[PDB]
RNA sequence: UAUGCAAAUAUAAAAUUAUAGUAAUUAUAAAUUAUAUUAUAUUAUAUUUAUUCAUAUAAUUAAUAGGAUAAUAUUUGUAGUUUUUGAUACCAUGAUAAGGAUUAUAAAUUGAAAGUGUUAAUAUCAUAAUCAAAAUUUAUUAUUUAUAUUAAAUAUGUAUGUGUAGAUAAAAUAAGAAAUUAAAAAGGUAUUGUUGCCCACCAAUUUUUAUAAUAAAAAUAACGUGCAGUAAUUAAUAUAUUUAUAAAAAUAUAUUUUUUUUUUUU
């Protein structure tokens, strides 16, 4: 059961049927998926020639960004500069301590796992370990 | 009878006849149409002296 | 139902009600509305006129052969809404050396008066020589019987009036109806200057006298710029002038006092930068002008900051104050009885209850 | 603030004016955002003035601007939530709880319709309506002859 | 009224997960390698002949028919493009002296089992192609 | 299962209860309340199709202020801190939905009022709100099956296994389906009306007769064990026997304040 403000004040409404790539809350599971030959393909952008997107630059006189966006696309500065990467994600937050030359090009969204296959065994309860042991997830 | 619409008629169309009307109705009477301090409980809220 | 209103020009249920006009009865036009017709207000705009002067106009018009003539010195003299930047100097030396060869009283007196426009335009003070040296001797001396210039007037209370000369009083008076009588052609823009003029120079007799002739000559008050006239009313602190003033307040627009009070409020406050000369502090005047503004604008109702304090009666509240006097209503009706002369005149009367405070 | 004598019953509302600001800032930003985009990623020559290296120079420096442009409203309309202003309800375009004409949602239009606060026409629930285009074709087919109806009726000069 | 506030995530769970990313990501890269090497060597390997043997066009002996047309024009540029289906109906297209008998007479046998070997002789082979290349069904 | 031991409802009566002293009347009646079509008869029902169903995020809601072609306003540039307190992270009255079983052919519609998150009086730490790129464990949802398969907002890598257990969904309306079917009776001791009266026991206070280690009777809104009676879940009533946590239960015999179903010499 996700806990958010918005639980409350929105209601799924059950397994209601949205338009065609219209869901309100985009949740991409399906960034991770890999595919070889569609490797430049996939979850990117569809021209070789399109420029990087305006949140792989810094814009203003910033003073620090505690995460970058997950549309940045990692480039070999990356990894050469040998600096401080990390991005958003559930539950906290994922940082590039292992950078890699197999990953330039490639959004950091896609290279980071949306739904992460680890489960926690701590805050479980009773019933939701009885039903995650039941469906085989769990010992 | 019930009404079934209302308009905002300027008073003149539906005017009392002279020959039943006090005289000139104008200097030898002074009327004020003032508003009942008193539940109504239905009735002409504001009427005139 | 509930806290949201409802609109009843959208709601079809009020719009086919029977306190309106169904839709399967005749759609027409009932008692025909003439609003404009009966009572037309005249056109009054919160911005100023955008395209407005804006400034005193000296009604230059001399001969065209003149004109041409002294096209090559009028250059630097002002033109229609066009400002040469000459050095004030230059063109009083060209007039000194030659007004006496142009042989025309009406084209000397418009050279001089487009000098003195020049001159005020610059705010050169030395040029007061020249009105002694051509006009004094003949226009305003030892009862002068001359007729001078409306063109030439007007210039000389420009320029007396931007320079803060002491000078313009001498020609006022002769201005007045008894002498000249050019009071009714001053512009607006004209009594503006004097007024702010007199308002910094500090004069006592000086503003009621314009404010007066103002009046009488049925000036236009509201369009009288709002600052000039807080500054001439700045300087008044005589209570006789200060009485005439407050006396004399009232011609003024509801409007109109509302932004003197607007406009002195900001200058003596944060508009203190917008006068070149700060203004001096008259908090009489300030407070007076204050009161008089929230006398002539319409009084609002705000029944807690005025019943704060208030107290119901003795007998009323009774029943709710625990330590309250009640053998007052009995002095009193012993008191009204002894003025009625009921009871005996001057009778000694003793406590009827304790005293428990 | 801090629900402190509220005038408004539902908070939710003042979505409903930063919804309309957020459009204010799309019309603003709509015209230079589409300008920047096209000149960006246009590959082929713009004209003789200007080819090769005079053009993929000025590409670079019109997106180092468009990215340098703060506040440029990138997001699209379809992503943008739409709230009623009524109740501040919240519904999706494309659905039915929202309607198009009267900008608010299911169960506005429900009650709007059920007092009398909304001149709307009965039809039958399992029909087409009375429009004929409906009758015709359906949504796409009265979609169709909407654009028509602005656009291609026109000869364009 | 009174809120408080409630933990949400395990204790520990935040550099676990961060760890289990790092891993997965590390193990992707492993992954994704492979998957080009078994792409890459799938499209340079010569696959089975991607036409059925069974209908009216490719129904002649090896010695007549379009066979004789195939073994005598167009031999040599097939082992070139490695039996693919792609390039084989292309080649068909191109040659001519065919027509539209490719596509109104001439059938193909399916996506997956056009894509078998050059020698495979079983029904199953489909089946036995390696699950942990993300190749996307290219073996 | 009558041979003995055994007067006994077929009624000469004076408001309930009680030993003929305990409490203040006690009983009873009528109306109504969801259980029972009958076999020609207000309709032939009986066929086709389908079933691995999942998603929500980064906090401030409490004013009016007019400009070109207009007879003149610097009102260009309009400047007075601070005493209140709920739709918010519970609760903070009402209101729309889904749910086909008998008013039919005819110049005609196969979707209901009995209520579904947001809406109009109860307050008393409440800043939970999308403007993108995001975190399945949650009842209520028709997905494309084997010749050709990823190009524009980024858009699904998973599960081939004899059309295969259990359980279950839909349709008799421009579609194609045809002889056994709806149509009786039958009840409140309840009135707070079955979520009801009522029953003893258990438990608690106390009164009267009594002085005898007595016995008996009576009043009482909340406990405990039950469900005995109230057409009330194997009917009830009367007497006798018997068992025992308690209402009671089982038998012997006699009754129905038990609601009822057609045979005039086959
Ligand atoms: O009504 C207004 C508003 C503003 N000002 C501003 O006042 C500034 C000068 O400040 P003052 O207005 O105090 O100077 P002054 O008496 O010499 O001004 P004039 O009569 O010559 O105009 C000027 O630069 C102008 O912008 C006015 O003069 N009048
Ligand atoms: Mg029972």
């Amino acid at each position: 059961i996700a806990k958010s403000a918005f639980g409350f004040y929105l209601a799924r409404r059950g397994q209601r049927k949205y338009p065609f790539l219209r869901r309100p809350h985009i949740k991409n599971t399906h960034s991770m998926n890999p595919s070889a030959p569609y490797f430049w393909s996939f979850m990117t952008a569809k021209s070789q020639m399109a420029f990087l997107p305006e949140e792989n630059y810094i814009t203003g006189d910033w003073t620090g960004k505690f995460f970058v966006s997950k549309r940045q696309v990692y480039t070999l500065q990356h990894a050469t500069s040998g600096a401080k990467v990390r991005v958003k994600s559930f539950p906290s937050i994922f940082e590039f301590n292992s950078p890699s030359r197999w990953n330039i090009g490639k959004e950091m969204n896609t290279l980071t796992k949306p739904r992460m296959d680890l489960i926690d065994e701590q805050m479980l309860t009773k019933k939701q370990r009885l039903d995650y042991v039941r469906a085989g997830l769990l010992p | 009878q019930g009404a079934v619409a209302t308009a905002e008629i300027p008073a003149f169309f539906n005017e009392r006849p002279a020959w039943e009307r006090p005289p000139l109705e104008e200097t030898l009477y002074v009327t004020t149409n003032k508003e009942r301090y008193d539940d109504v409980r239905g009735g002409d809220i504001y009427y005139d002296d | 139902v509930g806290y949201t209103p409802v609109n009843p020009d959208t709601s079809p249920m009020v719009a086919y009600s029977q306190y309106h006009w169904h839709y399967n009865l005749p759609q027409g036009m009932e008692r025909p509305h003439s609003v404009n017709r009966t009572f037309a207000a005249p056109f009054q705009s919160n911005h100023s006129l955008v395209n407005k002067y804006r400034g005193v106009w000296i009604e230059f018009d001399m001969h065209p052969a003149f004109s041409v003539a002294l096209e090559p010195q009028l250059r630097k003299l002002p033109r229609g809404r066009t400002l040469p930047k000459t050095p004030a100097e230059e063109v009083i030396a060209d007039y000194t050396a030659l007004a006496p060869l142009v042989d025309d009283e009406k084209t000397r007196d418009l050279w001089l008066a487009k000098v003195f426009q020049h001159c005020a335009f610059q705010r050169c003070g030395g040029a007061m020589e020249l009105w002694e040296r051509y006009c004094h001797q003949r226009f305003t001396a030892e009862g002068a019987t001359a007729k001078p210039p409306l063109s030439l007037v007007k210039s000389v209370l420009f320029y007396c009036n931007k320079t803060d000369n002491s000078g313009w009083r001498a020609l006022f008076d002769r201005c007045l109806k008894d002498g000249w009588n050019y009071t009714p052609l001053f512009d607006t823009a004209q009594w503006s200057f004097m007024l702010k003029s007199i308002g910094r120079m500090g004069d006592e007799d000086g503003v009621r006298a314009v404010l007066e002739e103002m009046l009488d000559v049925q000036a236009d008050l509201d369009r009288v710029e709002a600052r000039s006239v807080v500054i001439a009313l700045n300087a008044v602190t005589n209570a006789d002038v200060y009485e005439f003033v407050k006396k004399y307040l009232f011609n003024f627009g509801e409007r109109k006092v509302k932004f003197l009070r607007t406009t002195y409020s900001d200058l003596r406050g944060h508009g203190a930068g917008k006068l070149r000369i700060p203004l001096k502090e008259n908090d009489n005047m300030y407070y007076h002008v204050c009161w008089h503004s929230s006398i002539r604008s319409p009084r609002q109702f705000s029944p807690r900051q005025l019943y704060f304090d208030y107290t119901p009666s003795t007998l009323g509240s009774s029943s709710h104050n625990p330590n309250a006097k009640i053998d007052d209503i009995v002095k009193d009706k012993i008191e009204k009885w002894k003025a009625e002369g009921l009871l005996p005149e001057d009778y000694v009367h003793e406590d009827r209850v304790y005293d428990r405070s | 603030m801090r629900h402190i004598g509220q005038d408004v019953p539902k908070r939710h509302t003042h979505f409903v004016l930063e919804s309309r600001l957020m459009y204010e800032k799309s019309f603003r930003d709509c015209w230079l955002h589409s300008v920047c985009r096209a000149i960006s990623q246009l590959d082929e020559p713009l004209s003789k003035t200007v080819v090769g290296t005079h053009q993929k120079m000025l590409q670079r420096k019109v997106t180092c601007f468009q990215y340098n442009q703060y506040g440029l409203f990138k997001t699209p309309y379809y992503r943008l939530a739409n709230v009623d202003r009524y109740h501040a309800v919240q519904g999706v375009a494309g659905t039915r709880e929202w309607v198009p004409y009267v900008n608010v949602s299911y169960w506005t239009m429900n009650k709007m319709v059920r007092g009398g606060n909304l001149l709307v026409h009965r039809v039958h629930y399992t029909g087409w309506g009375t429009d004929s285009h409906l009758k015709k074709g359906g949504w796409e087919h009265r979609w169709n002859k909407v654009l028509q109806r602005n656009v291609l009726q026109y000869s364009r000069i | 009224a009174k809120p408080k506030k409630r933990p949400k995530v395990g204790q520990g769970f935040h550099e676990k997960a961060q760890k289990w990313r790092e891993e997965y990501l590390l193990d992707r890269h492993r992954a994704l390698a492979d998957s080009l090497r078994a792409y890459v060597e799938f499209s340079t390997s010569k696959r089975v002949e991607p036409w059925d043997a069974r209908f009216k066009p490719f129904d002649r002996i090896e010695k007549d028919g379009v066979y004789v047309l195939m073994r005598y024009m167009m031999e040599e540029k097939l082992q070139l493009c490695n039996y693919h289906h792609r390039p084989v109906k292309r080649l068909f297209c191109n040659i001519g002296l065919m027509g539209p008998q490719i596509t109104t007479k001439a059938r193909w046998k399916p996506y997956r089992f056009a894509t078998n070997p050059a020698g495979t002789s079983k029904a199953e082979r489909m089946y036995q192609r390696d699950k942990t290349v993300y190749t996307h069904g290219h073996n």
